[PDB]
């Protein structure tokens, strides 16, 4: 049921990122038909900063996740269009994150376009509303000014803070980038909730 | 230390190479100037390789 | 009480040292009860002993 | 908070009791027992003043984590 | 013991030969290979070993 | 031929997984001394640490004062006590201790030792008597 959950939840992922939808929305059946035929589905979203975010939903048995050359060609072609392309999101199956060759083309493309953010994510990252999960506390990105004043009061450097990966599901849904700060309201059984600020580091892959 | 001009061109270039800042340029084909560094020395060839 | 017990007083904004000294010696009751002279003489008796 | 805690646990039930540094009710009971009075007459000014003191004390409570100096300065 | 195998040509890499090899390594190569300038391979061959203080070998390790 | 005192060969198995260029100048190699620090005392109104001595701080103050009274003994106390420990405890309680508490908040890379200086004679004392 991975594809159904992906279809219903990727759009709320886009909305939670405060991104306006582009193109249109297609039914489930047409969605899986495109996924099986073309090998992937592409969703285009626009950020508040007038940038463009493209979400690529690849198939588990698709050719684009079995041959590295096809993925290289797709990334080169998509990055060759005329759009701001703030972030590229590629949603793949879990074993695809283990096939080292695909990760190698991902790294090569990331090096090719430094200003362009390319991240590859598993299916389970978008198969549930992550911010609504009970076990996940409320994560919120704090601006650099608030983080700087907090660090100045505490006589701390950003590297002294507790770390959080940019591939952390709450951070992914927030859109946090490495070097940013996330304020987390965690429930507490000693103080009846607490506030912690974590430093966003390099995403796994 | 402190090389001296008394000797012909030897043991005054050798003592010069004792200083890390003084690096030589080597051709490996010319026989006019041949010195043996007292210690291990980093050199550059006439083309540029270190 | 300073002349009779090691509670040499100082005053700060929150008088936190004042309360801490009223805790070690006992006599925290002066904050809400008039007493004062009740265990002042008890302090005299203790110092004499 | 403690119903959310129930949700990501197997058998961690919401409880009415908490571990706190100060047992306020015990302090109030001790002061009332040591009080040389009882059933004070109605006083609007006194009641409102006590409410204001409690509200200010709650507002200045996190200053026990810093010092009396910052509490006096009312720094953020 | 290290052995130098040149397509079947077998010759023993003695510590003196190894020091001759390691003394030709530049500090540029050492740095570009992720090693500190205090970790030059020339220090891996010892012509003067340190006999420890008698405080750690009281009157067996002295045999 | 039978030897009993074996040494039990010792094995480590879990390997660690820690995650121009000239010879060396007189700066990169060397200078182990570490640059001297300047004492940046935080102003009294900017201090954020507690105005109450911790039991660690009060205990250390009493221990230091009593050890100093062991070799010295010129005391400002009024009542005479027969032990340096009691004298130091009463000095702390009578707010006559001649010591100060420095709380090193941070050591900066630029070479500043940012500290808060606290006077135990204007502080809360948590000790018993």
């Amino acid at each position: 049921m991975a594809m159904q959950k992906l279809f219903t939840y990727i759009y709320e992922f886009i909305e939670y990122r405060k991104m306006v939808l582009l193109e249109e929305k297609v039914p489930y059946d047409k969605f899986v038909q495109m996924v099986l035929n073309t090998g992937f589905f592409r969703i285009n979203a626009e950020t508040l900063n007038h940038g463009i975010v493209s979400v690529f939903i690849f198939g588990a048995n698709g050719k684009y996740v079995h041959h590295g050359g096809d993925m290289r060609t797709l990334l080169t072609n998509t990055l060759n269009e005329k759009k701001h392309y703030e972030e590229l999101i590629l949603i793949v199956d879990k074993p695809v994150l283990s096939k080292k060759n695909i990760l190698d083309i991902i790294v090569e493309q990331r090096a090719a376009n430094p200003t362009i953010v390319i991240n590859i994510y598993p299916y389970h990252l978008f198969c549930i509303n992550i911010p609504k999960v009970s076990a996940i506390p409320k994560h919120k990105l704090i601006t650099q000014e608030e983080a700087q004043e907090f660090l100045g009061r505490e006589y701390l450097q950003p590297q002294d803070l507790m770390q959080i990966s940019a591939s952390d599901p709450p951070v992914v849904w927030l859109g946090g980038r490495p070097g940013d700060f996330v304020q987390i309201e965690r429930p507490s059984e000693t103080a009846m909730h607490a506030v912690v600020i974590r430093f966003i580091t390099k995403s796994k892959i | 230390k402190l090389p001296d001009l008394s000797m012909p061109i030897e043991a005054y270039i050798r003592q010069l190479l004792v200083d890390p800042d003084v690096v030589p340029i080597v051709s490996e084909k010319k026989k006019e100037l041949r010195v043996r560094p007292s210690t291990r020395k980093e050199i550059f060839l006439i083309n540029g390789t270190h | 009480l300073s002349t009779m017990y090691s509670v040499s007083p100082v005053f700060t904004s929150g008088y936190m040292p004042l309360l801490y000294d009223l805790y070690r010696a006992g006599y925290l009751e002066v904050l809400w009860n008039p007493v004062e002279q009740k265990f002042l003489q008890h302090a005299e008796q203790r110092e004499k002993e | 908070i403690f119903l959310n805690v129930e949700n990501f646990n197997f058998s961690q039930l919401l409880t009415d009791v908490r571990q706190v540094p100060v047992n306020v009710a015990s302090i109030v009971k001790n002061i009332l027992l040591s009080s040389t009075s009882g059933v004070l007459p109605f006083d609007e000014k006194s009641i409102l003043q006590k409410y204001a003191m409690v509200k200010t004390f709650c507002k200045n409570l996190p200053y026990v984590f810093i010092n009396n100096i910052q509490e006096r300065l009312q720094t953020p | 013991t290290f052995w130098a195998d040149q397509q079947g040509k077998i010759d023993k890499l003695y510590p003196q030969i190894i020091r001759e090899i390691f003394s030709r390594v530049t500090y540029d190569t050492v740095v570009k290979l992720g090693r500190s300038k205090n970790s030059h391979p020339e220090k891996l061959v010892l012509k003067a070993i340190q006999i420890p203080p008698i405080s750690i070998r009281p009157g067996d390790i002295n045999n | 031929l039978i030897m009993d005192d074996l040494v039990e060969e010792y094995v480590e198995t879990e390997e660690e997984n820690l995650v121009e260029i000239v010879e060396s100048p007189s700066i990169c190699e060397g200078f182990v001394q570490a640059s001297s620090q300047t004492l940046v005392i935080i102003p009294d109104n900017e201090r954020i640490t507690s105005n109450v001595l911790t039991t660690f701080e009060a205990t250390r103050l009493v221990a230091v004062r009593a050890q100093q009274l062991a070799i010295n003994g010129s005391t400002m106390l009024k009542k005479k006590y027969s032990s340096p420990i009691d004298i130091a405890k009463q000095e702390l309680f009578n707010r006559k201790i001649p010591l100060l508490v420095m709380r090193c908040i941070k050591v900066t890379p630029e070479g500043q030792k940012i500290v808060e200086i606290w006077n135990p004679r204007e502080m809360g004392i948590p000790l018993l008597d």
